[PDB]
């Protein structure tokens, strides 16, 4: 009884009517009869229901019909290569029915509330995806099918039509083929895969462009700022060498004992620290 | 001042003796000590199960306990009324499987039911800007005259840790 | 998961238990005999 | 190579699965199995089929030791380490298991880990040998009082005459002849005039006898021997021997009273 | 026909006790 | 002991019946003592008068060997089980089976009824055992866990309501609601083949070939170790004056002191007029409702009945 | 029971170990629903 | 009303002495050695252990949510420039809301710089580093409460 659900697909209405089979459909990963759940999302939303069974998203951690995890909305490819892609499970036949098996018991001796070992595992996190995760509810996805009878120029439903008159995605970009089964177990996933091209480009890590340098040339300081905020922020790092201030160009440069110190900073720092309400913004030299 | 493990104020990283400064993810289940005593090395066994659900390993609940006399409120069969209590909580349990079987020997459900649902997303631009939602389930109706939809045949292949034992000449081999 | 399938054998007979009367030989007699 | 050696595996693997599937137990099937993963280096596979041949037949332990082996062999110390717990968990009883998990523990140097390993084994009283082998472990190093403790538990746990003496003798050995003298005392007033006999009275008497004592000796023959029982008669006449053996260390007198 | 060649079978992690094995990896043939 | 502890009579061998043609495996008692029945190899279930010793009726209904017979106390039925696989129930009102229990894959070795419940629980070769309503001949439970043959079954109204012991040599304790095992004891080095519940006290014990263990309730805790006789042991059971008797598949049979494990008779029984001497021992055997008859089926195609002797001192 | 009793604040430190979502009470995973 | 130095905690896991910086905090320094005195931490659980993070004790019901002070129920918070909480093994006062005390304390198992406006430190531990470690270590739920019991046995005050 009642589903597991993204806050995006469950709907923008916060009153909602829902309905529920008893054994509607096999759930396509796992193939057994599970309860589904049908509701409407919005005005012009197009009743989604669930696709796959409440356990195999609580094994991989899941909304269970857009199959996004539920903290970060990211395809399951992503999140994986963004932590442990040692969790598994087996795609082949009867081993699937057996594993399944077996996990649903260790599900149901759990306090119920919890991915299995994922979540052992799980609680670590934002290293890169929390900057990559989605913010806001995505309502495009929700959308109807597009007409298909439209599509050819014919289709003879007027206005009425509930589809979608409008031009289709080309079968030529990679995004398209997109299988079921492929999102779930992470392989091969075009969107996941155009989210790590687009995780690389963050201006980020790589750093280093001298030896030894622990200077911090600290950009978008401004003049409400002291340098205590600073230092009170920084001795989790380490032992300070010093800190150099200019409030001209309202720009801070600093000085840590090691060279790794710094390289943190930036890390734990860049594009993601800001105090005084104000964004504090870092570079090398 | 020491800048070593073996050694507030200091304004230091110092970690020391040994916390990890450092990502391991390591496997390692905490070895522990309960109260004044052991390394409960007989945890390795529990890991699968809940703690309330026990088990044996330790050679002393192997070990004899003697006598306890010709009787003691120690060793009695729980009371009537403890007995009475049970028998009527199971009747009724079993009661309920039951009618669940016989479902299908005898071939109608009208329930509304509100539900209240706090989400886990939250954020303020997740909702409208709610911090519940409200959901009134309604369970579908089924055509009476609709098949068994799929196929349940198939078939795939079927325990505990084993509980600890605690039970030759030339000749006679 | 629990099939559609019936058998025979398996409908409602001897619904109604026989419990033992007085004179066939009830446990309250039994408990009190010599 | 890149596709040829897979079809090898797929024939081998899906028999290897056969086999087991048709006999279902028979262990040689899941042991050989394992055996030709691991010499691939698949060991993760190994390790699932270990533990499935586990659940078939927990008891079998050859199963265990092999499992335990192949962790080792690829220095897997953890896994082993692991799987050495589970074996004497289920298996108490099995004392190849424990040999082999303080053997481990010692190599890896973890004298500590050892010895909590040993205290665990003498919780379930085992054998003679179990115990010898616990104070030879002490005894690798100095440990003299350990040793002597463990002895202390020992000759209650089996108090057989010859553990008591065995005990007595160690203390011999390391000099601490106050305490032998004194283990000894505590043996004969243990076991009292009910039931003692030729062997602990004998070594005693030895004890003594090393330690110059002569009369003394006498003594302790003729007085403890008087208090109990004395004729049984192969021992009465060893003892009467040992007797003669300490005098020798006008004077023929019982030659005539004992042909007489 | 899959379930051999492809992928696991059936898959029994090891469990995982006192000890690390996060480290761990194997050699090629 | 305590001191030279409780002084029991002996028995001695009071009737002999002939009348089966094969093994006979099973001896129940009517709640009334006025009718013992019989299972057997033969495949018909007798009813014997219990003072007589007259055979009163033979049903007929069974494919293969009756191995389990119990009347029940609350209902005028028969249940009996065998290697057929077939439980059934014969009410007693018209000499005619009402229902049968279907779904054992093997031979039924066991079976037994709850004291209030009104709810049936048998054991199987097939490494089960399962708990019946009586009522809609349904299958509460099905009691998986031990790795052969289920043996012997009890049943019990307060807590481990179900004690169970298979050839796997480890007893089970069954949590009947959930049919689950709260305690697993394993110290009997062979098939433990019988088990007896102790009238009074709140305790259980357990018979092997090795020896017989009384255990604590619940949980089994060990509490003695009776050592003596040394034989496939079939049977065990108990009178309310504390006496337990240990039946042998080499014909010995012993009685023991609840208490202290101290055996003060020895009965080795003659075989049957024809026979062979291979053919002794005792599948089993009851005491009537007055604990002043001990009642045994014997392979030798015989019931014998005890009797305590008067003069005994 | 009280107010004081039943509604006095859980005390002192809340341990960052939970994710914004571990941190939220629940019944079914995905959060709680009644 | 005695500033006594090094306070001592006989745990199931073994021994830990502590230093009381009567020097920046006597009010809640003497809240803790009054109530180590009269036994009042005597059978308690170490009720959240937080790995990397923190482990808090001194609660007499075991719920997170009792405790009491000496002074009455709950006291104002001492803050000081000089106290903030770089380490591990520092001692300090869990406060749910500002100014409001009650017994339970918490002891930092690293440096925890975001924490210094929230609470009052009390001091400094001085032996018991491979104590607190494994305790540090044992299995929790996910609630941060212990599987099993790891408690105080005995409180001592000296000074
Ligand atoms: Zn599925
Ligand atoms: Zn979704
Ligand atoms: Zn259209």
């Amino acid at each position: 009884d009642f589903p597991i659900l993204c806050q995006t697909c469950l709907g923008e209405n916060p009153y909602i009517r829902m309905t529920k089979e008893k054994y509607g459909k096999e759930c396509k990963i796992c193939a057994r009869p599970f309860t589904v759940f049908r509701w409407c999302p919005g005005v012009r939303m197009r009743f989604k229901k669930t696709e796959v069974c409440q356990t195999c998203s609580k094994l991989k951690n899941v909304c269970q019909t857009c199959l996004l995890d539920l903290e970060y909305g990211l395809p399951i490819q992503v999140r994986d290569a963004g932590l442990s892609f040692k969790d598994d499970m087996p795609k082949s036949d009867v081993n699937k029915e057996y594993y399944t098996q077996n996990m649903e018991r260790e599900i149901s001796n759990s306090d119920g509330t919890r991915p299995v070992g994922m979540l052992g595992k799980a609680t670590s996190t934002s290293d890169m995806l929390l900057k990559l995760a989605r913010t806001t509810p995505y309502y495009k996805r929700n959308r109807p099918h597009i007409c298909s009878f439209w599509v050819k120029g014919e289709c003879k439903r007027g206005e009425e039509c509930p589809y979608r008159h409008e031009k289709p995605t080309d079968p030529d970009d990679p995004l398209a083929d997109q299988n079921i089964k492929d999102r779930y177990y992470g392989i091969n996933d075009p969107v996941a895969d155009k989210l790590l091209k687009r995780a690389s480009t963050m201006p980020r890590l790589d750093p280093p462009e001298d030896k030894t340098i622990t200077t911090l040339y600290v950009g978008g300081l401004g003049d409400t700022i002291t340098e205590t905020d600073l230092r009170n922020h920084f001795y989790q790092f380490g032992e300070i060498r010093t800190i150099t201030v200019v409030q001209r160009q309202q720009c801070a440069f600093i000085q840590f004992a090691t060279r790794q110190a710094a390289e943190v900073a930036a890390e734990k720092s860049f594009n993601k620290l800001i105090v005084n309400g104000r964004r504090l913004n870092v570079k090398w030299g | 001042i020491p800048r070593l493990l073996e050694d507030p104020e200091i304004h230091v990283a110092q970690y020391p003796l040994d916390m990890g400064r450092k990502k391991k993810m390591s496997n390692a289940l905490a070895i522990q000590v309960d109260s004044e005593g052991k390394i409960k090395y007989d945890a390795i066994a529990r890991q699968g199960q809940s703690k309330d659900k026990v088990i044996y390993s330790k050679y002393t609940d192997l070990v004899p306990k003697e006598v306890m006399n010709a009787d003691d409120p120690d060793l009695q069969r729980p009371d009537e009324e403890a007995i009475k209590e049970i028998t009527e909580k199971t009747r009724v349990a079993l009661e309920k499987s039951v009618s669940q079987k016989v479902a299908a020997a005898m071939p109608k459900l009208a329930p509304a039911q509100y539900i209240r649902y706090t989400p886990s997303q939250q954020g303020v631009a997740f909702n409208s800007g709610a911090k519940q939602r409200v959901i009134r389930m309604v369970e579908m109706q089924k055509d009476p005259m609709e098949p068994p939809r799929f196929k349940i045949n198939k078939k795939i292949p079927r325990e505990p840790p084993p509980a600890p034992v605690m039970h030759m000449t030339v000749k006679e081999q | 998961q629990l099939s559609k399938q019936y058998s025979s054998r398996d409908l409602p007979s001897h619904t109604k238990i026989k419990y033992r009367q007085t004179t066939q030989d009830a446990p309250e007699e039994v408990r009190n005999r010599d | 190579d890149e596709e040829e050696l897979n079809d090898y595996k797929l024939r081998k693997r899906k028999t290897f699965e056969d086999n087991i599937r048709k006999n279902r137990t028979v262990i040689s099937n899941w042991i050989k199995y394992a055996q030709w993963e691991e010499s691939l280096k698949e060991i993760q596979r190994a390790r699932s089929i270990y533990e499935r041949a586990l659940d078939v037949d927990y008891r079998n332990i050859t199963l265990w030791l092999k499992y335990a082996e192949m962790e080792m062999k690829n220095r897997q110390v953890n896994h082993a380490r692991n799987i050495w717990d589970r074996a004497i968990t289920t298996l108490p009883r099995v004392n190849q298991f424990w040999y082999k998990y303080t053997y481990m523990e010692e190599m890896l140097g973890n004298v500590a880990g050892a010895r909590q390993v040993f205290e665990r084994w003498m919780e379930w009283q085992p054998e003679e040998q179990a115990w010898h082998s616990y104070i030879n472990f002490e005894l690798r190093y100095k440990e003299v009082d350990r040793a002597r403790t463990i002895y202390e538990r020992f000759v209650l746990v089996h108090p057989d005459v010859k553990n008591w003496i065995k005990y007595a003798r160690f203390e011999e050995k390391h000099a601490y002849f106050a305490h032998a003298r004194k283990v000894y005392e505590r043996a004969v007033e243990f076991f009292g005039d009910e039931h003692m006999d030729e062997h602990l009275y004998v070594a005693f008497a030895k004890f003594e006898e090393n330690q110059k004592e002569f009369e003394r000796v006498r003594v302790i023959y003729k007085y403890a021997l008087d208090r109990i029982s004395k004729q049984e008669l192969f021992k009465n006449y060893t003892i009467f021997e040992k007797k003669f053996g300490d005098r020798r260390g006008k004077r023929r007198f019982q030659y005539e009273e004992e042909v007489k | 026909g899959v379930d051999y060649n492809a992928e696991i079978p059936f898959e029994k992690k090891p469990a995982l006790g006192f000890y690390d094995t996060s480290e761990e990896n194997y050699q090629a043939l | 002991t305590m001191p030279k502890p409780q002084w029991h009579p002996p028995w001695k061998l009071y009737r002999v019946i002939s009348g089966h043609l094969g093994w006979v495996r099973c001896i129940a008692v009517e709640p009334g003592n006025q009718w013992f029945v019989t299972g057997s190899a033969d495949r018909t279930i007798k009813i014997w008068d219990l003072a007589s010793g007259k055979l009163k009726l033979s049903l007929t209904g069974h494919i293969s060997t009756v191995r389990g017979v119990i009347v029940s106390t609350r209902s005028p039925y028969l249940f009996s089980c065998g290697e057929d696989k077939q439980v059934k129930c014969w009410d007693l009102e018209y000499n005619k089976v009402i229902r049968h229990y279907h779904g054992h894959l093997s031979a039924v070795y066991g079976l037994d009824l709850h004291p209030t419940i009104d709810v049936l629980v048998t054991c199987s070769r097939d490494s089960t055992a399962r708990i019946w309503d009586v009522r809609t001949k349904a299958s509460v439970h099905t009691l998986s866990g031990h790795t052969n043959a289920v043996a012997t079954v009890r049943c019990q109204a307060a807590e481990p309501q179900i004690i169970t012991g298979s050839h796997d040599t480890t007893i089970r304790l069954w949590d009947l609601v959930a049919g689950k095992t709260r305690v697993t004891l394993t110290n009997h080095k062979k098939s433990v083949r019988a088990v007896v519940l102790h009238p009074r006290h709140y305790t259980f014990a357990s018979g092997s070939p090795d020896n017989i263990k009384q255990w604590k309730f619940p949980d089994g805790s060990f509490i003695q170790n009776l050592s003596g006789h040394n034989a496939i042991i079939n049977t065990l059971t108990v009178n309310s004056d504390g006496v337990l008797v240990s039946g042998a598949d080499n014909g010995t049979m012993h009685l023991w002191d609840w208490r202290t494990g101290y055996n003060f008779q020895r009965v080795h029984a003659a075989v049957q007029p024809g026979s062979l001497d291979s053919e002794s021992g005792i599948f089993a055997c009851a005491f009537d409702q007055s604990e002043s008859r001990l009642l045994t089926a014997e392979a030798d195609k015989t019931i014998k009945v005890y009797r305590e002797d008067d003069t005994a001192t | 029971p009280t107010y004081e009793t039943m509604f006095a604040p859980e005390f002192g430190p809340e341990n960052p170990f939970r994710t914004q979502q571990m941190a939220a009470p629940r019944n079914m995973l995905s959060g709680y629903a009644e | 009303s005695w500033q006594p130095p090094n306070v001592y905690l006989e745990t199931s896991m073994g021994i830990i002495v502590l230093e009381l910086y009567w020097k920046h905090a006597p009010k809640t320094c003497k809240n803790f050695a009054e109530l180590a005195r009269r036994g009042y931490y005597n059978g308690t659980k170490f009720h959240r252990i937080i790995k990397d993070f923190m482990i808090q004790g001194g609660d007499p019901t075991g719920t997170g949510r009792g405790g009491a002070s000496i002074y009455g129920k709950q006291f104002e918070d001492e803050l000081h420039p000089d106290l903030k909480f770089t380490g591990a093994g520092i001692l300090a006062m869990a406060n749910a809301g500002p100014d409001t005390n009650g017994s339970q304390f918490f002891v930092t198992l690293a440096p925890t710089q975001w924490l210094d406006g929230k609470h009052t430190i009390f001091g400094r531990v001085c032996q018991g580093i491979g104590m607190v470690n494994r305790v540090g270590m044992v299995e929790t739920n996910s609630q941060d409460r212990p599987v099993d019991d790891v408690k105080i046995i005995k409180a001592y005050p000296s000074g």
